[PDB]
């Protein structure tokens, strides 16, 4: 995390406009669709057989909202991501057994989702700040792996 | 491999890019320079300033190559041979950088084609850029 | 693309492995688990302790498949069809991990085949594991 | 690092047995051979047309010794690779234009050369400690890129 004050304001400004419920479902759905191998963690979610089956799955939507919820909180502690995400890092490792590479894929998908949503407002420099943020979060989420 | 579906998806989305390909190519480069500064090591000879004519010029070139790969979606290895040779033998760009540009290309399209940038299209476009990348890196060793 | 020299190099090196391939398979896993602990996420049901029979048995399995790949160096895609299936549709290991196992395998060979682990042989084995990796992840999407 | 005292002695003790001269020339040569694209920075070294020509090239051999030299000295500041490699980080960026990914390739080549050399002695646990160092060094060298 090397975020300039002006980078931090930019992240925060945009995030103000996001509908976490909605973005959460879109980001998670898209992950499962672009990188189908990631579906390995959700066999209890039911039908993920087609893009529509994934995107509209009430379980994917609810999970996505949960994930982005935790993420939004991360955005208020940009100062202490490791601390913020420590119990979650442990859970993902020890209980869920989620390969941390999954956290980077989602970060990239999220960036595409924000671009999709904000159009021209998601400028080159706004993207650069968000790139730093998703990487910091992925790193914080992987810090407790062992 | 690219399925019939993927091919349709790609031709369709690229179809919409049309005459903007050049500008979108340039924008993808700028996004890449800003988000992944290590990619700049390959353009020490470029003016990487905002609105650089060099970047503009280079964006067009990249866009033309992509447009050429869409036009020859069934014979990419041959349609891109020349470019594959250049990259392998002269430019010698480390393979990891391809994934970085691909990513910034996806961001650019997303930002410009909201109606077409569906999950299905997104997936197809990602698989496409991965294929282009694989071709360009095929003769590295 | 493996050159004829590569195929030779590979067949030679693997030839020396012989009856120890299982042991080397097991050693490479052990090195992977320790060096890249994130790889353990795919084996929650295993006892990853040093000298576990699960690790040993699995080491054998992997070595055997490598053997079979060397043997069908010319027809990998076909020799490993089942395994590409298994990995793409069941296991679903993230592609990044293949590079980690490949590296641990080189390290293992280096450590055990000093005379045979020449620079040119090293180059070939790397390309070979890369090719095996490509095959194993080709039906992912 | 995030090197355990035990993992530190493991690193420290193998190294003391290392002939930097030979190991540096071999690590660099292997790099130019395994990953041919890295030759882009050494055009002026001469004939790198074959493994034999690379391995025999004295310019290559002498550069390898210089590189491992610097690496060697960094092993003395395992608690501040960042400050130890700051100037070298700037140089590589600003003057040499070397993609930091190269630092990673070398690191891995280095590990293969050590295994090659020490056989038995280069155990899984010792490899694990070295993997941490090579990564740490790559990170430090890449730190000042902008
Ligand atoms: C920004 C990154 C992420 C954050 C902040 C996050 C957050 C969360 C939270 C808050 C929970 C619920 C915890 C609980 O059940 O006590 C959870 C569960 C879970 N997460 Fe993550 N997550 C992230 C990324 C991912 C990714 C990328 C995957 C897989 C590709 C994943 C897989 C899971 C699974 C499988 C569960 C359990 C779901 C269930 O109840 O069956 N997570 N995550
Ligand atoms: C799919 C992705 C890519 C495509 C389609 C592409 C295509 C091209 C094309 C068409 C050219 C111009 C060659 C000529 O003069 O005719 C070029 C040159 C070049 N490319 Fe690639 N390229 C790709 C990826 C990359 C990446 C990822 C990098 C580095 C980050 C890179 C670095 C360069 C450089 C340095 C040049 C030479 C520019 C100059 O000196 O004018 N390329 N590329
Ligand atoms: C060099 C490339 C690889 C080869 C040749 C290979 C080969 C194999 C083979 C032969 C099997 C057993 C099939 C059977 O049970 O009939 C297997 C299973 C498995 N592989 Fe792959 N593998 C490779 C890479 C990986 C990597 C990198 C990972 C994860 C980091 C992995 C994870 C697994 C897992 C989790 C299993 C199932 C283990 C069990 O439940 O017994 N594989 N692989
Ligand atoms: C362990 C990582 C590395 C270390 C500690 C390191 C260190 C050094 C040192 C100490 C110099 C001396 C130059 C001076 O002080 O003016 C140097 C130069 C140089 N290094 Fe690095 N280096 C590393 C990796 C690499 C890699 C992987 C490459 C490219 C594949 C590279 C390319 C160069 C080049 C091209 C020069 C200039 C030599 C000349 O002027 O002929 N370095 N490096």
């Amino acid at each position: 995390m090397h975020l300039t004050p002006e980078e931090k304001s930019a992240v925060t400004a945009l995030w103000g406009k996001v509908n976490v419920d909605e973005v959460g479902g879109e980001a998670l759905g898209r992950l499962l669709v672009v990188y189908p191998w990631t579906q390995r963690f959700f066999e209890s979610f039911g039908d993920l057989s087609t893009p529509d089956a994934v995107m509209g799955n009430p379980k994917v939507k609810a999970h996505g909202k949960k994930v982005l919820g935790a993420f939004s909180d991360g955005l208020a502690h940009l100062d202490n991501l490791k601390g913020t995400f420590a119990t979650l890092s442990e859970l993902h490792c020890d209980k869920l057994h989620v390969d941390p590479e999954n956290f980077r894929l989602l970060g990239n998908v999220l960036v595409c989702v924000l671009a999709h949503h904000f159009g021209k407002e998601f400028t080159p420099p706004v993207q650069a700040a968000y790139q730093k943020v998703v990487a910091g979060v992925a790193n914080a989420l992987a810090h407790k792996y062992h | 491999v690219l399925s019939p579906a993927d091919k349709t998806n790609v031709k369709a989305a690229w179809g919409k890019v049309g005459a903007h390909a050049g500008e979108y190519g340039a924008e993808a480069l700028e996004r890449m320079f800003l988000s992944f500064p290590t990619t700049k090591t390959y353009f020490p000879h470029f003016d990487l300033s905002h609105g650089s004519a060099q970047v503009k010029g280079h964006g067009k070139k990249v866009a033309d190559a992509l447009t050429n790969a869409v036009a020859h979606v069934d014979d990419m290895p041959n349609a891109l041979s020349a470019l594959s040779d250049l990259h392998a033998h002269k430019l010698r760009v480390d393979p990891v950088n391809f994934k970085l540009l691909s990513h910034c290309l996806l961001v650019t399209l997303a930002a410009h084609l909201p109606a077409e940038f569906t999950p299905a299209v997104h997936a197809s476009l990602d698989k496409f850029l991965a294929s282009v990348s694989t071709v360009l890196t095929s003769k590295y060793r």
